[PDB]
RNA sequence: UAAAUUAAUAAAUAAUUAUUAAACUAAUUUUAUAUUAAUAUUAUGAAAAAUUUUUUUUUUUUUUAAUUUUU
């Protein structure tokens, strides 16, 4: 979520409001974050992470009125496979060249 | 000079010779 | 320059027949007596040596540490809203209504 | 249009400038009795008044030794200018017993800020804003002497404020002045003309630090009821 | 970026200092860049620079009414050029120009209430022609040498260009040593002018 | 509008035969007179009554070979600070004092030197050590300055000079209240 | 232009009680920041300071017995600083060099 | 207790009427209605009305 | 939406281009929100430099209010204050 | 005379108000400010 | 008793030199820049020179000294037109400090220019040389 | 020269980009105590994030220089308005009171960023890094945070640009300020 | 000393003292516009302005109405008695920025609704201070119950 | 305190004064500055030539105050 707040002005202020909202009023900052990303129509399909986070902060703060969600469930629904393979296994690769420039 | 009609206010006399 | 007396009549003023007396009887005496006198800040390092003396008393913030011999300051012993009972006379005109300087 | 004020602007008039009277005790009430219930020859005063304002400016600058001297002189010329125990000669030492205490000499401080009170109760009707300025010095030099038993004089000082300070007359005239403005969107800063009681009623401002210097006592000694005995009073 | 064709600054044959008749000169080169003013190149007065032309050019000498007299492009020449042109470049301005004066004159004027100094005019020549000059090189006409200029309407006086001989400049201008500068003093109001 | 006809009707007593009788014609008159007193007071009364005085102090200067043209410039040269109405009071009631002035401005006596600016004492620069007991060097002199100027003014017998008879002891009136 | 030995006349005058500089330099700021040809008994001035007249207090009183020896890389840029002095009265200002000055290292 | 003289503001009774011409028109209910604008034809005369009803 | 064209007018007279919906009420809801100058047509934000229009009525009103002598001078032609007073008025009739 | 000629640093003379008037303890190197902030602040008599 | 301050710290330079010395009068010529008309201070330049302002009911010993005092020596309180004065004389300083306070910042960051004058002044007067 | 300091998470962490003498020094990350002082930590962090609309000033630390640098005692800063240090503002639109001095906000340990105030009660926008154990500033100045990283930088400034009076011999300022975590 | 005075230098710009010597009504508004920025409105006033560039422009256009002096930054510290070991930027950092007629804001309304929110920060500061004594009195009295439990 | 003006398919405001209300920021003295909206108000009258003196209509009372020389 940080690199989103760093990428575009659209996601920065919503994040900084959520980044340091009250433990009382969290899941609202994510709702008012989902509301702006939805209006300024985003790939609301492929952006389902803000829904899960909203379901993570509602599984607390009335745990009994809504279902229970874990942080892993949120990360399950994420645009991954950019980092896991093509990016993580690119970092160490450069580090190998750094060994064939030391040698 | 100050109501140009005419100036009849008493003027000062020049200074005597030293 | 720091070492020189530093009083410097401009060329135009020197050129014009605007020359006046000295030792008194010149409105500029109190000044040009104070400017011709030997200059104390004879060096940019002798400069600080005088300036490491005077304090900034009323400045907003953490007050200075006392000299270990004078009692605790007036300000913390008498609060900020209060001010000493100034004598109100024609020649001692103390600042009135001091609780408006806030902004 | 505006005003530059680049010339000398004579003052305006306003009802905040009325000469508010002083505050005293009732007729027969004497100070030591109230407490335990709970022409002239020429003297250059106009010159020594300038000589003590440089004490009020000095003792407020951290130069508490130099202030002691300037106060020394003005406290000498006053015990000659005014008769014995005059309401004024008693008040100057209250600037001296402070200037003493801020120079280690607490032994003379209490010897000074206690001398004033016998000039006050022995008077006819003492300046009430002074007996709360003395009973404050008497309460501060006891702190500098580090005696907690000598700290329950603040609460006894304000016992005189709550009793003998009619807290109306400070803001009697200034109360309706907001009804003077007649414009709503230009020069409307007159509908909110607010004068502050700390800046207008000194005895109230004094009585506040008492009830704040008394709290820090009971806060320091880890006293519970003492703090609340003050905070509720400081609010009331 | 020296503008593409908004400037060209191409070496010169003759006759800068545009006028009605402007070719008053004897054998040199100086011009204004021919950006669209390439109209020069049509029939002389400017020639495109080339590896040959940067050695010399056939400047128009007026003696034979053709660009006859050759001329070298060494240091002294270019040194001599501006020194020569800049002289009459001052002459071309103050001769063809007409400097107006917003001045003050009270009552039905006919005359200025603060007559013109010489430093006064030597401010205008710089103000309006950008021509810097020594004020003492201004000699009022022999009518008003004792009372400034002092008059409304159309006055004139004599600015003295000394440097006529060291540049060998005669018979091209009608006065080798001094040039008549023409003035025209208005009566501007208090809002009009100072002094 | 409001003619101020209430006030301006009592005045109709001190007018001549017509304005005194008929209320209308009296108002147009008394409001024409009162509107020209206030018109002459704020506009023209000064420039006239201010020159009958510059003629009386002047005429009283010709009796001493001088005149207002010279007196005015030399009452200021000497810093004398006399209103031009005061010089007429002297020239008419205290003729000697006026003459005494007229001798001063004619004398070759040096006028008082222009008031001095604020001089920084040397002790302001004099580096203070880390000493808490003794006072700052500049106050021990400035205070002395204030008590000398305190005793020079008037002849106050300060309890027939019961306060410290000398200055170095008057600056020690803070030790009088120590035990 | 000015023989390097004229500067060497400053090898025995700056040593006196008056340690004042005997040479200025109207040099570009990096040009004086890129070269150590400014240290001993020489003060930096921008030519728009002498001409405009900002450097009048720091200039000798005796305007006849006074030398400057301004230093600059360009020639035109140098004489356009000396001529600022003649505007103020001084004479023994010559626009010495840029290299001959780089050699009086003692 | 005052007269809203247009283009001049509230004025006292008994005050000055020299500058209350168009005010003596508004009180009489007389409406010129900016009819000196003969030159510029308003949308009124050039607005095709749909719907013979409205 | 960056324009880079001769952009257009708004959607006054509309030729509707449908994709898929109920959509049986478009041109009856595209001429219903078009007369109140509105969204419900998405408004097509164009002309990113509309500052030069806020800086015209900044000049076309600071050069036509100075056509009547902008006058930070005073209450014009004072000449009778500067002694001291409280200026009264002068009704316009002009 | 029509136009007087005086050093106009005289029209606002600083004799009765040096910085020691608005900074009381300055020659005592303390630099404390006690100005009168506005004519409107005037308490009273 | 009477008073004569004439300054904030008094400290008046005494005028009388010594039982035999010279008097040292102040130059009576008004500082005219061109020197040919050869003027003389005019009764309102002397008043400016002598520490007053234009009129002597201003910026001098005529205001800053109280009008009266009580016989016992008690001063007299301030007034509306007294505080409004003290604030004005403090304005005539804050006008000068804040002025010199901004020049300092401009000359400490090297923002004050080097070519003396405006762009429109040098393009007006020829005597300001070329840069 | 190590700064001991209390470590905790779930707190506003703010970073400053200091620059003295126009020399890029580095980043200074502050840990604000939202556990004991909720208000003062929100006024502070807000001025560092620059998200608040302009009120009495432009509520933002970027650009404002430190102005009271006493070597070895206190390095002051803040000063949204009147960049010399004579005006104290706040994002709530008024100088607001101090919350608590009980725990983690009474002791001014060397690892601390106090919240300077004009009056003892009405805090504002000026802060200060307590460089020494200020035994007197207890419960007078509400401590609000503590530096996490960059303690060498505030140790550089207090030396590079310092004077027993306080005025900086060189202009050390905040070239940028933002929230970190 | 026949040499350039050498050593570590300083630079001391000037400070003007301008005063009207002619009625500014007589001229256009373009000029009296430049005379407000000098804080001058009437014949006989005076002010002290810096000599920074944007002030020479305003003076270049009113040179026929004002008379100018030039005070240096050592004459200033001498005209008023100021020790040489003080600067001016630090001595000015003491007076608040809300001096008499604090600053110039565009309208006269924006001058009013600025003086208003300055009469409000006084009200508030008096109320917030009374709010603490209701927040302090609470927390302790909020503990007396808990402190009773242990 | 004189300013406004286009008859008629998709182009930001008529202007004045008036009543009533509204908001300070990339945009410097630590200067200065009457901007916005709603409503009320559209008749104060030039024809040719030439051309690309001045600030005053309006003062609370006492003082104070710098623009004078003849043919």
């Amino acid at each position: 979520l940080q690199t989103l707040a760093e990428c575009s002005p659209l996601h920065h202020q919503p994040y900084l409001s959520y980044a340091n909202a009250e433990e009382s009023t969290v899941a609202g900052a994510v709702a008012e974050w989902l509301r702006v990303c939805e209006r300024a129509k985003l790939p609301r399909e492929t952006r389902e992470l803000l829904r899960k986070l909203h379901c993570y902060h509602l599984s607390q703060c009335h745990p009994s009125d809504a279902t229970t969600i874990s942080m892993e469930d949120v990360w399950k629904a994420c645009p991954i496979m950019h980092r896991a393979e093509q990016s993580a296994a690119a970092f160490v690769w450069n580090a190998m060249a750094s060994q064939r420039l030391l040698s | 000079v100050y109501s140009s009609k005419k100036d009849r206010t008493f003027k000062v006399m020049p200074v005597p010779p030293p | 320059t720091f070492a020189q007396p530093a009083a410097f009549v401009s060329p135009r003023v020197s050129e014009s027949a605007a020359h006046e007396p000295d030792t008194q009887q010149s409105s500029r005496y109190g000044v040009d007596r104070q400017l011709r006198g030997p200059r104390r800040a004879v060096s940019p390092e002798r400069l600080q040596e005088l300036r490491e003396q005077l304090q900034f008393v009323g400045s907003i913030g953490p007050k200075v540490p006392p000299a270990a011999g004078a009692g605790t300051a007036y300000q913390d012993e008498y609060g900020t809203r209060l001010r000493p009972r100034y004598p109100q006379s024609w020649d001692t005109v103390p600042p009135h209504q001091p609780s408006r300087s806030e902004i | 249009i505006t005003r530059l004020y680049t010339s000398y602007f004579k003052g305006e008039l306003f009802p905040n400038q009325l000469a508010r009277p002083l505050e005293r005790l009732p007729r027969g009430v004497s100070l030591a009795a109230a407490r335990k219930g709970q022409r002239r020859p020429y003297v250059p005063l106009g010159e020594v008044a300038k000589l003590e304002l440089q004490g009020d400016y000095l003792t407020e600058g951290g130069l508490h030794q130099e202030a002691l001297e300037y106060y020394g002189v003005v406290a000498k010329a006053y015990e000659l200018a005014y008769p014995k125990d005059h309401p004024q000669v008693a008040g100057i030492r209250l600037k001296l017993a402070g200037a003493f205490r801020r120079t280690g000499r607490l032994t003379s401080s209490k010897a000074n800020c206690e001398a004033v009170l016998q000039m006050l109760d022995s008077a006819v009707q003492p300046p009430l804003e002074l007996i709360v300025e003395a009973l404050f010095e008497l309460g501060l030099t006891s702190e500098a002497m580090s005696d907690a038993a000598a700290g329950t004089v603040f609460e006894e000082a304000v016992a005189l404020v709550d009793m003998f300070h009619n807290s109306g007359q400070s803001h009697k005239m200034l109360r309706l002045l907001p009804r003077l403005g007649r414009r709503f969107n230009l020069n409307f800063e007159e509908k909110f003309v607010y004068f502050s009681p700390f800046d207008y009623d000194r005895v109230f401002a004094l009585a506040d630090q008492c009830l704040e210097r008394a709290e820090v006592f009971y806060q320091a000694r880890n006293d519970r009821a003492g703090v609340m005995r003050v905070l509720q009073q400081r609010k009331e | 970026m020296a503008p593409e064709l908004q400037l060209e600054y191409i070496p010169i044959i003759f006759t800068r200092t545009i006028l009605g008749p402007q070719g008053g000169f004897a054998g040199e080169e100086r011009l204004i860049k021919r950006e669209v003013a390439q109209k020069y190149m049509s029939e002389g007065n400017a020639v495109t620079p080339s590896a040959e032309f940067h050695q010399g050019v056939w400047c128009y000498n007026p003696d034979s009414e053709q660009y006859d007299r050759f001329v070298e492009r060494n240091a002294e020449f270019l040194d001599f050029a501006a020194r020569k042109r800049q002289w009459l470049d001052v002459y071309w301005r103050v001769n063809t120009g007409y400097l107006l004066f917003g001045r003050q004159s009270w009552g039905q004027g006919w005359l200025l209430n603060c007559p013109l100094r010489k430093k006064d005019i030597a401010q205008k020549l710089w103000e309006q022609y950008k021509v810097r000059v020594d004020p003492r090189l201004i000699e009022f006409r022999e009518k008003d040498r004792r009372t400034g200029i002092q008059d409304l309407g159309h006055n004139w006086c004599w600015l003295y260009l000394p440097g006529a001989e060291e540049l060998a400049i005669d018979r091209e201008v009608y006065d080798n040593k001094r040039v008549k500068v023409r003035m025209h003093i208005r009566k501007m109001s208090s809002y009009g002018a100072l002094y | 509008y409001y003619r101020a006809t209430a006030e301006l009707d009592r005045l109709r007593g001190m007018l001549r035969g017509r304005a005194r009788l008929e209320r209308k014609v009296g108002l147009k008159r008394i409001t024409f007179l009162m509107r020209t007193q206030t018109r002459y007071r704020v506009e023209q009364k000064a420039h006239w009554e201010r020159a009958i005085v510059r003629k009386n102090v002047d005429s009283a200067a010709h009796e001493h070979g001088s005149g207002w043209q010279h007196l005015r410039n030399d009452l200021a040269r000497q810093n004398l600070m006399l209103l031009p109405r005061t010089q007429q009071q002297l020239a008419q009631y205290e003729p000697l004092a006026f003459r005494a002035v007229m001798e001063l401005c004619a004398s070759r006596v040096a006028p008082p030197p222009p008031p001095m600016t604020a001089q920084v004492p040397e002790e302001a620069y004099a580096t203070r050590p880390e000493d808490p007991k003794v006072a700052h060097p500049a106050a021990r002199r400035q205070l002395e300055e204030c008590v000398e100027r305190m005793l020079c003014t008037g002849r106050s017998d300060v309890l027939q000079r019961e306060g410290p008879r000398t200055t170095q002891a008057w600056m020690d009136a803070w030790k009088e209240y120590d035990l | 232009t000015v023989t390097s030995a004229d500067m060497k006349k400053a090898l025995l005058s700056i040593d006196s009680t008056s340690s004042g500089a005997l040479v200025i330099d109207v040099r570009s700021e990096p040009e004086r920041r890129l070269r150590p040809l400014l240290s001993p008994a020489i003060v930096a001035l921008h030519p728009h300071d002498i001409l405009s007249g900002a450097a009048c207090p720091i200039l000798p009183s005796n305007k006849e017995r006074a030398e400057m020896f301004v230093v600059a890389s360009e020639a035109q840029r140098a004489v356009n600083a000396c001529t600022a002095l003649r505007r103020w009265g001084f004479s023994r200002v010559t626009a010495v060099s840029v290299d001959a000055v780089s050699e009086a290292i003692a | 207790s005052g007269h809203n003289v247009i283009k001049m503001g509230w004025m006292k009774i008994g005050g000055s009427w020299k500058y209350s011409r168009s005010y003596n028109d508004a009180r009489r209910g007389f409406a010129k209605g900016q009819w000196q604008e003969r030159k510029m034809t308003p949308r009124f005369m050039l607005a095709p009305r749909v719907s013979a009803g409205g | 939406a960056a324009a880079a064209a001769a952009a257009a007018a708004a959607a006054a007279a509309a030729a509707a281009a449908a994709a898929a919906a109920a959509a049986a009420a478009a041109a009856a809801a595209a001429a219903a929100a078009a007369a109140a100058a509105a969204a419900a047509a998405a408004a097509a934000a164009a002309a990113a430099a509309a500052a030069a229009a806020a800086a015209a009525a900044a000049a076309a009103a600071a050069a036509a209010a100075a056509a009547a002598a902008a006058a930070a001078a005073a209450a014009a032609a004072a000449a009778a204050a500067a002694a001291a007073a409280a200026a009264a008025a002068a009704a316009a009739a002009a | 005379r029509y136009r007087l000629f005086h050093p106009v640093h005289q029209t606002v003379p600083f004799h009765f108000n040096p910085v020691q008037s608005i900074f009381p303890l300055i020659y005592e190197n303390n630099l404390l400010a006690k100005p009168r902030l506005s004519w409107k602040d005037y308490e009273g008599r | 008793y009477s008073e004569y301050r004439s300054s904030y710290t008094g400290a008046r330079s005494a005028p009388w030199a010594a039982p035999e010395a010279a008097p040292a009068y102040p130059s009576a010529r008004s500082p005219f820049p061109l020197e040919r008309p050869r003027f003389r201070k005019t009764h309102i330049e002397w008043m400016l020179h002598h520490g007053h302002g234009d009129r002597y009911g201003k910026y001098g010993p005529s205001r800053e000294i109280a009008d009266f005092e009580y016989a016992d020596g008690t001063p007299s309180s301030i007034s509306g037109k007294r505080f409004a004065l003290k604030h004005h004389q403090d304005h005539l300083l804050v006008q000068l400090i804040r002025s010199a306070a901004i020049v300092e910042r401009f000359e400490e960051e090297e923002l004050l220019p080097r070519i003396p004058g405006t762009p429109e002044q040098r393009s007006w007067d020829p005597e300001i040389p070329l840069f | 020269l190590y700064m001991p300091y209390t470590p905790v998470a779930t707190n506003p962490v703010v970073y400053f980009d200091i620059t003295a003498e126009g020399d890029a020094l580095g980043r200074v990350s502050v840990e604000l105590f939202r556990d004991v002082v909720p208000r003062t930590s929100e006024n502070f962090r807000s001025l560092c994030t620059g998200e608040r609309g302009y009120g009495q000033c432009l509520l933002y630390y970027k650009g404002t220089p430190f102005h009271r640098i006493i070597p070895g005692f206190v390095m002051q800063g803040g000063d949204i308005l009147t960049k010399d240090g004579r005006s104290n503002v706040s994002v709530f639109g008024y100088p607001f009171p101090d919350e608590s001095f009980e725990g983690k906000a009474g002791k001014h340990l060397p690892g601390t960023v106090g919240m300077a105030h004009s009056g003892p009660n009405q805090n504002g926008s000026q802060f200060f890094f307590n460089l020494g154990r200020n035994e007197q500033l207890d419960r007078k100045f509400v401590v609000v945070g503590q530096v996490l990283g960059g303690w060498e930088i505030v140790n550089q400034v207090v030396k590079l640009c310092g004077s027993r009076c306080g005025t900086p011999v060189s202009r050390a300022w905040i070239s940028d300020c933002g929230q970190s975590g | 000393t026949t040499t350039i005075a050498a050593g570590p230098y300083r630079r001391v710009g000037n400070v003007f003292i301008v005063t009207c010597i002619d009625h500014p009504f007589k001229f256009s508004w373009e000029v009296n516009r430049m005379l407000r920025e000098l804080r001058l409105e009437f014949m006989g006033q005076t002010t002290v302005v810096p000599d920074i560039p944007p002030v020479r422009k305003r003076i270049w256009r009113v040179r026929h109405v004002v008379r100018v002096d030039q005070l240096d930054l050592d004459e200033a510290k001498a005209l008023i008695g100021i020790p040489e070991h003080i600067s001016f930027r630090d001595l000015a950092g003491q007076i608040p920025p809300t001096f008499g007629r604090g600053g110039s804001v565009a309208n006269p309304h924006m001058r009013s609704k600025m003086n208003f929110m300055r009469l409000r920060r006084m009200r508030l500061r008096d109320v917030m201070h009374r709010d603490q004594l209701e927040k302090r009195l609470l927390e302790e009295r909020h503990h007396a119950l808990q402190q009773q439990q242990q």
